[PDB]
RNA sequence: GGUGAAAUUCUUGGAUUUAUUGAAGACUAACUACUGCGAAAGCAUUUGCCAAGGACGUUUUCAUUAAUCAAGAACGAAAGUUAGGGGAUCGAAGAUGAUCAGAUACCGUCGUAGUCUUAACCAUAAACUAUGCCGACUAGGGAUCGGGUGGUGUUUUUUUAAUGACCCACUCGGCACCUUACGAGAAAUCAAAGUCUUUGGGUUCUGGGGGGAGUAUGGUCGCAAGGCUGAAACUUAAAGGAAUU
């Protein structure tokens, strides 16, 4: 283990925290308080230097602890560093995802997983691909324990969940969907328009991919840090 | 011997009889 | 002697009256009658000869250019095809694959015409007789029948000589040799025949 | 009156050049020798002029294609791609 | 305060892994490896070399000056073992009540989605 | 040597092929109300202290 | 002889069913052949929640748990004694 | 890096590792069950098009147009063959390192053909439900899929219509399951393997002790490997099936 290795250099110091400095980042202002934490970057040297090391950068935050709250512990996010003007960084919105735990808890026996995407952009040339979950209900005094349900029923479901997405996602920009995102109202009227082809139980929106992404557009960035 | 293996070798010895037949003929 | 129809294309010229007739290689697609946009404010369609700068990525051309003003240089016998793999704006260059798999990076003043030269898959049927191949090599010039250097006699050719057909020494043949000595594999990186796909 | 059996087309080849080579000549004279329609009339009067130059008696309109087929399958996919990216491009 | 960083753990049954990163992730801090504690070729994947593994990692960012350590559990992963090796849970367990305070326990083990083909045949092993 | 005297309050049974070693639940005075399984080569019975050398040393069944 | 009512497990009216890997042996058996366990285990073991809870950044929360489905060949699952061997009367039991 | 232990091999020109991006190719986990479709082989992502099929209802139509099949024809797992693309993982041959008296294998690392897709051959398997198709009858019980009908039923809605999702009762067509044996069977077991010594519903195919042998030959199809039909000479008194100690 240790005693195995014959040679090392195929052609035959310091410790580098001294020269590593801490940054601290700052989360948008869709979120409630930031205090993402803090980040270590090489010395701003004349050839690399701080500022563009931390440009190409991002960082794994759950939801929970940017709202200060519990209910929303399964919820996480990346952020993703654009800028930073000194010990500051800011950062934008990525993607939401649950945890495996969660999602592993999440999918059982005797149940359906109905699931839907549409590769939709928002008002600001963001493009997005949201993507939905769905599962049967066992309705009260039902005898039959494996609520399934028919294709016809599937397609209907997952074509009234797209097209209430695409409603959402149209007309609004990052700032008000993370808004929305964050209460978990979308479930609500998904629901509501699903409700009747199937009672459905355990709705939730899967995640977010940022794929496309406009110009620098710092007016509206340094609106989210003030 | 396994059935498998002895239709392998009657394959075998037929492919090498069908050979002799050939050269002769 | 080339596999790849010519196209005739008229153009008016600008700056008299007169028409002025170019050569182009068929691209496959194309027929009578059918306008060709030749500049950059041109769309993409079959036949319209565009920059490489204003193509999208992954855009198939034809006839291109290693530098602006050389009238087409790659991609011109039958069946071929550049792929854009890439464009590069600071000092503008546009990332192309080559048929023979080679990537090169070229200016993007460079131009290609949209599709694929017509008569691809010219070579599958075998020439089946010496009539064709010596009909066909007419045509291109005198590199036909070629006699082996086995055959050949020892001052006629180095391979040459001795009772049996044996070329004798190595037949790969060193970069760094002179006029003359260049019979055979010339600079042979890997010889004999490779197993498994090229992975070009 | 089926005077061949399997030969077909090389028959005029008789017993030369052995027998792969004149399938695979057979097919490929079978698909040149194929008369196609112009895209322009409809009509079944396409034919063969020269390498890659498929002419006709009635539509009067010469296509640019392959050296045995009007359209080659290459060809085709590299048609409709660039109409996607045409597509992609101005939407 | 209580400035945070992850662990991102690795758990196999061959080696341990304790990698402790940044937040971003893109960090070395005692990257130290449950190898070079033992000297027998065969216990690398052990509860003894993790937790000396965790030790280390652990005195290392008490050194750094990190207090506060998220930790980010991940099996083998792939078309493989799948299961978490015995190694990662005391290794998480040395670390715990060795300095750092952890938080948001987590798995990241990556699972595909009927990608290639498990290696060792359509006969499986026969040993 | 950092030395730990802890007491044992139960044996859970003989472990290992040869049945030489015993599992037991062992606790220690010093900042109590903390228990850990060790293994005990000789003979052990309750209110047994013995001297551990190692303190995150959680052991198992033996083969 | 006729040693089961299903032949190798229930597949009837089916025919042909996708095959899956086995988890440790990595040998390829029909997916209702394998023997599936449903292991639903945590990733802090026994006498550790106790001290990963004072041990912890911010009070309670954590308590999560790891899902795993493990498909055990007939031959792995006799040997790790997953499925044991019983009488003739006792197979005709659930 | 790997295994019971090792070893080949990649490693201060960053090996493993962490984070981002891009390309490729394979597949459709978890949902996934004694559940669905199809003549069979066989099919698990979303959407659009083309049609096709089963079940149910039907006071609609033809009128016996019906059941099985020599010959013949269509489809037909995987692997293999020819000509192209692709060729990410796995990976027969092979190259090494282990173990062993020997290991050309089981074990470790690479690795061609192949694995994927297009146009054509291959016509095979434990292709099993080792159970032919059609039609009538025969002990019960529960659950499930699709369809249909009735609920002074529940919920969802717009507390209340529709539309759905549930619960109660019935019925047809399926996948099937459980206790028993009026019976069958040599038994294992079977609601069909029953209505066969109280022997007959219609019908096709296959077999007469085990080897030789699914071999030789004669034909036929196929580029090829091979596919269909298919003996005789000679030898033996046991070859076999189910259960019991």
């Amino acid at each position: 283990a240790v005693g195995k290795n014959k040679r090392l250099s195929k052609g035959k110091v310091v410790d580098p925290f001294t020269r590593k400095e801490w940054f601290d980042i700052k989360a948008p202002s869709t979120f409630e308080n930031r205090n993402v934490g803090k980040t270590l970057v090489n010395k701003s040297t004349g050839l690399k230097s701080a500022s563009d090391a931390l440009k190409g950068r991002v960082v794994e935050v759950c939801l929970a602890d940017l709202q200060g709250s519990e209910d929303h512990s399964f919820r996480k996010i990346k952020l993703r560093v654009d800028e930073v003007q000194g010990k500051n960084l800011l950062t934008n919105f990525h993607g939401m995802d649950f945890t495996t735990d969660k999602l592993r808890s999440m999918v059982r026996k005797w149940q359906t997983l109905i699931e839907a995407n549409v590769t939709v952009k928002t008002s600001d040339d963001y493009v997005l691909r949201i993507f939905a979950i769905a599962f049967t209900r066992k309705q009260a005094n039902q005898v039959k324990r494996h609520s399934y349900a028919q294709s016809s029923h599937i397609r209907a479901i997952r074509k009234v969940i797209s097209e209430i997405l695409t409603k959402e996602v149209q007309g609004s920009t990052l700032a008000q969907l993370t808004s929305k995102l964050i209460p978990e109202v979308i479930n609500k009227e998904i629901e509501n328009a699903t409700k009747d082809i199937f009672p459905l139980q355990n709705i939730h929106v899967r995640k977010v991919k940022l794929l496309k992404q406009p110009k620098f557009d710092v007016g509206a960035l340094m609106a989210l840090h003030g | 011997m396994r059935a498998k293996w002895r239709k392998k070798r009657t394959r075998r010895l037929k492919r090498k009889r069908r050979k002799v037949r050939a050269r002769s003929k | 002697g080339r596999g790849a129809p010519l196209a005739k294309v008229v153009f008016r010229d600008p700056y008299k009256y007169r028409l002025r007739e170019e050569i182009f290689i068929a691209n496959e697609g194309v027929h009578t009658g059918q306008f060709i946009y030749a500049g950059k404010k041109a769309s993409l369609n079959v036949g319209n000869v565009l920059p490489l700068g204003s193509v999208p990525e992954g855009t198939i051309v034809s006839n291109v250019e290693e530098k602006p003003g050389d009238r087409g240089a790659l991609a011109r016998a039958s069946g071929n095809y550049v792929i854009i793999i890439g464009h590069n704006p600071d000092e503008n260059k546009t990332r192309v694959r080559l048929p023979s798999g080679a990537k090169k990076v070229i200016s993007s003043d460079a131009r290609g015409v949209i599709g694929v030269i017509a008569g691809g898959g010219r070579v599958d049927k075998p020439l089946l007789k010496a009539g064709r191949a010596f009909h066909k090599y007419r045509l291109k010039r005198n590199s036909w029948p070629k006699t082996r250097g086995v055959a050949m006699n020892p001052v006629d050719h180095p391979h040459g000589g001795g009772n049996h057909q044996h070329i004798g020494k190595a037949s790969t043949i060193s970069r760094g040799a002179v006029s003359g000595q260049k019979a055979g594999l010339i600079a042979a990186r890997r010889t004999g025949l490779l197993r498994g796909s090229q992975k070009t | 009156a089926k005077r061949t059996k399997k030969v077909g087309i090389t028959g005029k080849y008789g017993v030369r050049y052995g027998s792969s080579l004149r399938r695979q000549v057979k097919k490929l004279e079978i698909q040149q020798h194929a008369r196609y329609d112009c895209s322009f009339c409809g009509k079944k009067t396409v034919k063969r002029g020269a390498a890659g130059i498929w002419t006709c008696s009635c539509c009067k309109k010469t296509v640019a294609g392959g050296a045995y087929t009007v359209s080659t399958a290459a060809a085709a996919t590299v048609r409709s791609t660039i109409r996607r990216l045409r597509e992609m491009v101005e939407a | 305060s209580q400035v945070f960083g992850v662990a991102r753990i690795y758990a196999s049954f061959n080696d341990t892994f304790v990698h402790v990163t940044d937040l971003s992730g893109k960090e070395t801090i005692a990257r130290v490896t449950g190898g070079m504690k033992v000297k027998a070729d065969r216990d690398e994947s052990s509860p003894y070399a993790a937790m000396l593994a965790a030790q280390d990692v652990a005195a290392k960012c008490k050194e750094v000056g990190i207090t506060a350590v998220h930790v980010k559990i991940r099996a083998t992963g792939g078309t493989r073992t799948k299961t978490p090796g015995p190694g990662g849970q005391a290794a998480l367990r040395a670390l715990a009540r060795s300095g750092l305070r952890i938080g948001r326990i987590e798995d990241v083990t990556p699972v595909p989605s009927d990608s290639t083909r498990k290696k060792g045949g359509r006969r499986g092993r026969r040993l | 040597t950092p030395v730990t005297l802890a007491k044992v309050i139960k044996v859970l049974g003989r472990t290992g092929s040869r049945g030489g070693v015993t599992q037991v639940r062992v606790e220690f005075l010093e900042d109590t109300s903390r228990t850990i399984v060790r293994n005990v080569k000789g003979p052990v019975r309750e209110n047994d202290i013995l001297v551990l050398m190692e303190s995150e040393r959680e052991a198992r069944r033996l083969r | 002889p006729k040693k089961r009512a299903s032949n190798g497990r229930n597949k009837k009216g089916r025919g042909h069913v996708k095959p899956v890997r086995c988890v440790n042996c990595s040998k390829s058996i029909p997916k209702d052949k394998a023997i599936k366990r449903m292991a639903i285990r945590n990733i802090v073991e026994a006498a550790a929640v106790r001290d990963l809870s004072e041990a912890s950044v911010y009070p309670e929360y954590a308590l999560p748990k790891t899902y795993n489905k493990l498909h055990y060949c007939v031959s792995c699952a006799i040997h790790a004694r997953i499925v044991r061997v019983r009488s003739r009367e006792d197979r005709k039991n659930r």
